[PDB]
């Protein structure tokens, strides 16, 4: 699990400056190395990922 | 039976708007009899564009 961070960009034009138009970028990065368990009749890993 | 055995806590977290220039209360945390403890606040500020 993990919190997205963000990332603030504005708007430099002259409606931007004046109203303060802003944009919010979220991004995350997740990974995991498991050893697989050995079975007689073996099995399916399914991933998820839910935000 | 006046005294300190259990603990209460309270976490509020508000938004909104209030107009320069106006006495604008924000926060009524209630203290019932015989209690006691630490209280923390904190307020932020950010205006229109000017």
């Amino acid at each position: 699990s993990v919190v997205l961070g963000r990332q603030i960009i504005g708007a430099t034009d002259t409606a931007g400056v004046e109203d303060g138009v802003k944009r919010s970028d979220m991004a995350a990065q997740l990974s995991f190395t498991v050893p697989i368990p050995t079975t007689e009749l073996g099995g399916i890993i399914v991933t998820f990922a839910c935000i | 039976y006046q005294t300190k055995r259990n603990v209460r806590r309270e976490a509020r977290t508000l938004m909104g708007r209030f107009k320069a220039g106006k006495l604008a209360p924000v926060m009524a945390v209630p203290v019932k009899g015989s209690e006691g403890g630490m209280l923390s606040q904190s307020v932020s500020f950010e205006l229109d564009p000017i």
